RNA sequence: GGUGGGCACUCUAAGGAGACUGCCGGUGACAAACCGGAGGAAGGUGGGGAUGACGUCAAGUCAUCAUGGCCCUUACGGCCAGGGCUACACACGUGCUACAAUGGUCGGUACAAAGGGUUGCCAAGCCGCGAGGUGGAGCUAAUCCCAUAAAACCGAUCGUAGUCCGGAUCGCAGUCUGCAACUCGACUGCGUGAAGUCGGAAUCGCUAGUAAUCGUGAAUCAGAAUGUCACGGUGAAUACGUU
């Protein structure tokens, strides 16, 4: 949870979002049945001509706060010991304690 | 245990026969809640024993309880040496049970075909009394007994 | 024949909501079908409280999502537009349909 | 005429009408041998019938839902006894005694934390 | 396995290498780190220094080895044996 | 008759004794002929039996089988790759455990020392 | 229930009623209380959960966070490409699958609960033996999708064999996700078919919808569960007693 560390996945999120678009139809052209590998072939160069650190799959999301990577809900932003702060506290709403 | 507080449960549903001794005797011979599979099990044994000979297999099957459910039990206490085994008289209801358990290990071990086939035979067996569940039960009255001096 | 769907977090609010609005629309001379209780979600969550190794060490959390549904016959004055901003205030989402 | 019962057994709910007749005995539009097949249950769900000797006198219509098989059989014994109840307000010492109206509550316990089935527990090696 | 909607797969860098030097015939091992990389059918009987993890060691292609991948002809641990 | 085929048997199960033919194989041979796989081959026709050999002599049986699985192995063996080094060691090839638990690639428990 | 229609019921979710030793009998220091009985869905804190007194173990965490002192400051700070955490003569802990006939296959059919889905679910139809591919409907969801529950029941066969048991391991050919499946993914088809015949000393969980067995869902997550957390189906034996 350095400072190092959430910069640069912050900066790992901004080039995702920097194409964010070319990636969908470059991967289209690739999966199209009739598209040919005659430009097939040219829309996987181009897919590999990009910055390797720009595909979605390399975003290991953290905690907002702390930027903690092991323990993560998404329903929240946060993670499982500063969820367990917010709750008790009650900051978030709805959430409460629960027996059923 | 200490508290005594458990009454027994009492389940009486006999599909067919109407009788508490055959459901007991379900409820002992199934395994992992097959119900049903026992019930099979059961009916295709005492329609074997209808089958083999004019004998009726209800009577059959409760004159076998009666020939193998034992009179008296080996119970072990320690005197800081030795632990001696002492006799003492089964509850009338420790005997069925007791009975039925028995059948039904030696059922399980008899060796033949399919457990419907088994359970005809340890049926014929113990209705003439010349099974090993009757060996184990004279076993166990000769060991009480030969341990008479402590009693009691 | 418009259609009043009504979200919460909790019974109070939106039960509150409900029944002033509905009364509101008794106030137009318009008919009403009573409210709907519909299923609430219930949705659980289940996290470990140790900032370190004690994994039976858990605490347990839940959210309830409450619905409503109502309807209305024959209205000609909507003052509950106008006062959508009175109507729903802190907690409770509805949505119009077929206005 | 007519009357009505509700039955309730393990998760599975059952809505029984009693009208005259020769004992048609229907659910789910379909018959009972078709519907029980070669157990235990017909037995089950015939019983309050014989214990109050009418089971000729009535005829029935059964609509089930939720459950498995053996909590459907109890929850229409239970509606047909509370139905039969409803219909000859006398006899309720007869069902009491034979435990029909006693409603079981039994459940699946829950699942607990630390735990695998509702009380099964790891093995505990001591070292 | 790769999927055969694209068979081959291939590093830029190291294919637009390998189609050039095969002009002037082999002579060099061509170092690279990309052990991902599938043998060409047509760069046969040329030299790859592939990365190990920590050096680059040489691998001559021959015509069975065209399907198979670089890294597999650089082993990254060593066990020299227990005893 | 066959190569040693076992008779006493329904034709699916015995067919499925030939190194190369499983449980699909054999059924699709009896099913390719017309012949009743519930009927034990003691009691089938040579007239069919010869029929099965045609069907059962169209794709692999045990000595060119071997051959060819050897030749792969050995090819495997001699390229030199990781597949081949692990494949010559006698130790799982596919990535599985080897600090616990390789012990069909691996044989007897073979003690450490003394 | 496809439509009109009804507000009976079921169900859904809010407000309430009910069980408190209340009434009767007995025991009791005519005290607390104990043993029974009636009524009742429930009788004796009805069942399950949450809630952890003062303190203990200088118990665990400086690596979630925060923090005193000490330490590095062209390196103990940073960016990148590969590799490793997945090794393997061995020992241990926790589980899954079996060793079969209360079973394995082939065909016919019955019944659940809980939950996830608009950077998502992803149908009908068509193409493949299959993983899967085209397609684009509907759904901001008691409406559409995930999404056929399995064990059980009915009919045939296998007839006690290391086998129509068991599936490890290995060869060949593939699909999908992902820039990228060699080290090191998950599934599919064909072939192969290992140990294993109920386990020495020792040792564990469980008192009723429990143990045993059968399926289903979710979080994490592009892909990756025999783990964790939950949901139901079938459904026992035993407790004389306190040496
Ligand atoms: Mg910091
Ligand atoms: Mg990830
Ligand atoms: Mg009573
Ligand atoms: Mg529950
Ligand atoms: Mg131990
Ligand atoms: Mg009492
Ligand atoms: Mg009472
Ligand atoms: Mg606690
Ligand atoms: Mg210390
Ligand atoms: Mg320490
Ligand atoms: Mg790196
Ligand atoms: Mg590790
Ligand atoms: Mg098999
Ligand atoms: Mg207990
Ligand atoms: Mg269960």
């Amino acid at each position: 949870a350095k400072e190092s560390m959430k910069n640069r996945e912050l900066k790992r999120q901004l080039t995702v979002a920097k194409y964010a678009k070319k990636r969908a139809e470059l991967k289209a052209i690739i999966a199209n049945p009739n598209s040919s590998a005659e430009e097939r072939w040219n829309a996987q160069v181009a897919l590999q001509k990009q910055p390797r650190d720009a595909s979605a799959s390399r975003l290991r999301n953290r905690c907002r706060l702390t930027g903690r990577p092991h323990g993560f809900y998404r329903k929240f932003g946060l993670s499982r010991n500063k969820l367990r702060e917010a709750a008790m506290r009650g900051d978030v709403p709805g959430l409460v304690k629960a027996s059923w | 245990p200490r508290r005594r507080v458990a009454a027994k449960r009492e389940v009486l549903a006999d599909p067919k026969y109407g009788s508490q001794i055959l459901a007991k005797f379900m409820n002992h011979v199934m395994e992992s809640g097959k119900k049903a599979v026992a019930e099979r099990i059961v009916y295709g044994a005492l329609d074997k024993v209808k089958e083999r000979g004019k004998a009726d297999p209800l009577e059959t099957f409760e004159k076998a309880l009666d020939a193998i459910a034992p009179l008296v039990e080996v119970k072990s206490r320690r005197v800081g040496g030795a632990t001696y085994q002492v006799p003492v008289e089964v509850r009338p209801s420790r005997r069925n049970a007791l009975a039925m358990r028995w059948l039904v290990d030696f059922a399980r071990k008899r060796g033949e075909k399919s457990m419907a086939l088994r359970l005809a035979g340890e049926l014929l067996d113990a209705a003439e009394g010349k099974g090993a569940a009757v060996k184990k039960r004279e076993d166990v009255h000769r060991m009480a007994e030969a341990n008479k001096a402590f009693s009691h | 024949q418009i259609r009043i769907r009504l979200k919460a977090f909790d019974h109070r609010l939106i039960d509150q909501s409900t029944q002033e609005i509905v009364e509101t629309a008794k106030r137009t001379g318009a008919q009403v079908r009573g409210p709907i209780p519909l299923p609430t979600r219930k949705e659980r969550f289940t996290v470990l409280i140790s900032p370190h190794v004690n994994k039976d060490a858990r605490d347990q959390y839940e959210i309830r999502t409450h619905k409503r549904v109502l309807d209305i016959v024959q209205p000609t004055d909507k003052t509950v537009d106008a006062l959508m901003k009175l109507d729903l205030a802190a907690g409770v989402e509805v949505q119009i349909s077929l206005g | 005429t007519q009357n009505y019962g509700t039955g309730r057994r393990k998760t599975a709910t059952a809505r029984v009408f009693l009208r005259p007749g020769t004992g048609k005995i229907s659910i789910n539009n379909r018959g009972l041998d078709q519907f029980f097949g070669r157990e235990t249950a017909r037995m089950v769900v015939r019983q309050p019938l014989e214990l109050t000797e009418t089971v000729e006198k009535f005829d029935i219509f059964v609509t089930v839902v939720g459950g498995g098989v053996s909590g459907q059989a109890g929850a229409i014994r239970h509606g047909i006894t509370r139905a039969l109840i409803e219909y000859d307000e006398t006899l309720r010492s007869s069902l009491r005694k034979a435990g029909y109206v006693t409603r079981d509550a039994r459940e699946v316990e829950r699942k607990k934390v630390g735990l695998r089935k509702a009380r099964k527990r790891p093995q505990y090696s001591k070292r | 396995p790769r999927s055969l909607k694209k068979g081959p797969f291939i590093d830029l860098h190291l294919l637009k290498k390998v189609e050039v030097a095969v002009e002037k015939n082999d002579r060099k091992p061509i170092k690279t780190w990309s052990r991902r990389s599938m043998i060409l059918p047509h760069m046969v009987g040329l030299t790859i220094a592939v990365h190990n993890g920590r050096q680059h060691v040489p691998v001559l292609v021959n015509e069975d080895m065209v399907g198979h991948k670089l890294g597999e002809f650089a082993a990254t641990r060593t066990y020299r044996g227990h005893a | 008759a066959g190569v040693n085929i076992p008779d006493n048997k329904h034709t699916v199960i015995s067919l499925t004794y030939i190194y190369g033919v499983g449980r699909t194989t054999a059924q699709s041979i009896c099913a390719a002929t017309g012949v009743n796989p519930a009927a034990k081959i003691k009691d089938l026709s040579d007239e069919q039996i010869d029929q099965l050999r045609n069907e059962v002599a169209k794709i692999t049986t045990e000595g060119d089988l071997r051959r060819e699985i050897n030749m792969n192995i050995k090819r495997l063996m001699d390229l030199g790759c990781y597949r081949g080094l692990r494949h010559r060691r006698g130790l799982p090839v596919r990535g599985q455990r080897t600090k616990t638990n390789a012990r069909t690639r691996k044989g007897p428990r073979k003690p450490i020392r003394k």
